């Protein structure tokens, strides 16, 4: 889209992960699997529902009735009512529609700006240690693993650890 | 091979389409919709109280008493009024700023 | 025998969201009337395989 | 702009290029010149013209007749029926200039995006085997040539191919 | 936020910057201080106050005078003037309301890409000569000073001079 992960650099999605709506895919000695990362998701899904809250909850209320109340005695006064009415449809039918339209395009593009954010989040922590592949993965240089990998999705990576093993493997 | 973590994004099987200002018919994994397109065909009573129901019968005939029309409602207070296509006054005439007194007596 | 804050010749309306194109002439505490066939908004994110 | 490609690192704009809206330039030992980018041009060609005609298809037609119709008689009617006139132009006439505004900030941004986006998908590719020169060139620690500059832009570069005679000439 | 400086990988603001509201930190073997980015900080608050002037200023004056003016003989037309007064009531209070929060959500992220842009204006001119922290600093794997510093900043950085010692300690 606009910050290129959603159909961008990162291809595809994953139907595997049900359990949010930006995670990590792991592949290891250990094992392969999907996990989510709930502070971005959860984020994202209170920002989402204070949007249609407001989209919603904004609009006045406002009792009315609707309807003729003018005989034929006076159809200038008729006429006078029909052009208020669909005044206010022309209004509120144009508005609506591209207000729909607008908000659309800026919530597919926060969804993309949530993941590329999530990627940089992760590339700037892990470093030369692995090599950027492009597509959304990052390749160890070293031997990684499940309690290494908890490590990298929580926040707390250590990068000195791997350097010089990393390096050597890097200069392969 | 390589030892590997990725970042990915979620995916289902939903079939919704929306429109942005840029593209159009764009599959999503959810949406909501905020146009109500239900017509129930019920006529319920407005904030608590019921419509006061003329069926065939006219606001001129009702109040006037013509006899083709029947009082069997007699009700204190309605919120709305309800009608049918065309009334059916026994004696001709006219009724003078009727079309204000429709309104006066709509609640 | 039913409780409504929106009536129109075709029926009620449930009154929470901000539109609706059901009918014009209407009684009531209502949405207002657009002529749209659908207002999707988009909650989730684009579906890719 | 936003994105800091146009006006931003990348300074001027390329009056050699006809062919599209981005595109690449390359300078080696056959030749220079200048090549467009059919892919994200025509993708934002389509979501462009996508967008003009939603902000004019999406207006409503009601076939309506403005005139005075009201006597002398009547000046409360004619007050009302201004009233009326004048609402739905002060209603349009702010909503079309602030519509106008927005959009034309929003699609500014989305060019920037699309030359940012382009630009990350070369770097990307490339790699540690050019020079990242910040004014959105490359210059390359081997020597590229007409048939590898293709290569790059189509998507399909070989980096190990060139990694160990770039690796020299950087650290040279 | 949208590009992930404010509130993002640059956690906190500064508190001892009264000068503008982007600038940087240096801290060396002189002396720390904080100093403004009269560019950037400028360019942004011409682009704000023609925001708030464009929102402002382009809405419509029109003389009315708003009243009863309607006897009860006539509560048709009365009612006719009171679906008038609502209706535009409703359409500007949900309009205004609609924009405030679109417009501030425009602007905060207007201010991210900013931040964000002045970062990596900065990151693409050190180069590998500074390890980067990932919080919003760099550090040197040289020696800098406030003469260096000031390089830094006004855009005119010497790379390949300190090229070599960053290398011996980039290894070290």
């Amino acid at each position: 889209g606009l910050f290129g992960a959603i159909a961008g650099f990162i291809e595809g999605g994953w139907q595997g992960m049900v359990d949010g709506w930006y995670g990590y895919h792991h592949s290891n000695d250990q094992g392969s699997g999907y996990a989510a990362d709930k502070e971005s998701t959860q984020k994202a899904f209170d920002g989402i529902t204070n949007k249609v809250n407001s989209v919603i909850e904004k609009m006045n209320t406002q009792f009315e009735a609707v309807g003729k109340e003018f005989s034929n005695l006076e159809r200038r006064l008729e006429n006078l009512n029909k052009k208020m009415e669909d005044g206010f449809l022309d209004v509120w039918t144009y508005n609506a529609e591209l207000l729909v339209l607008m908000e659309n395009e800026r919530t597919l593009d926060f969804h993309d700006s949530n993941v590329k954010n999530l990627y940089d989040k992760v590339r700037m922590q892990l470093r030369d240690n692995v090599k950027e592949l492009g597509n959304g993965c990052f390749e160890f240089y070293h031997k990684c693993d499940d309690e290494c990998m908890n490590s990298v999705k929580n926040g707390t990576y250590d990068y000195p650890k791997y350097e010089e093993e990393s390096k050597l493997n890097r200069n392969e | 091979p390589g030892d590997q973590i990725c970042i990915g994004y979620h995916a289902n099987n939903s079939t919704e389409k929306v429109d942005t200002i840029l593209e159009r018919n764009v599959t999503v994994t959810h949406a909501k919709d905020i146009l109500e397109k239900t017509h129930n065909g019920k006529l319920c009573k407005l904030n608590g109280i019921p419509p006061l129901e003329l069926g065939d019968c006219s606001i001129a005939g009702w109040l006037l008493g013509n006899p083709e029309c029947d009082r069997l409602l007699s009700v204190p207070e309605w919120s709305y009024i309800m009608e049918k296509e065309n009334p059916r006054l026994c004696y001709p005439g006219s009724f003078n700023d009727y079309e204000e007194l429709k309104y006066l007596l709509s609640s | 025998n039913c409780e409504t804050k929106c009536q129109t010749p075709l029926g009620a309306i449930n009154t929470t969201l901000p539109f609706h194109n059901v009918h014009p002439l209407t009684i009531g505490e209502c949405p207002r009337y657009v002529k749209s066939e659908k207002l999707v908004l988009a909650t989730g994110l684009r579906n890719v395989p």
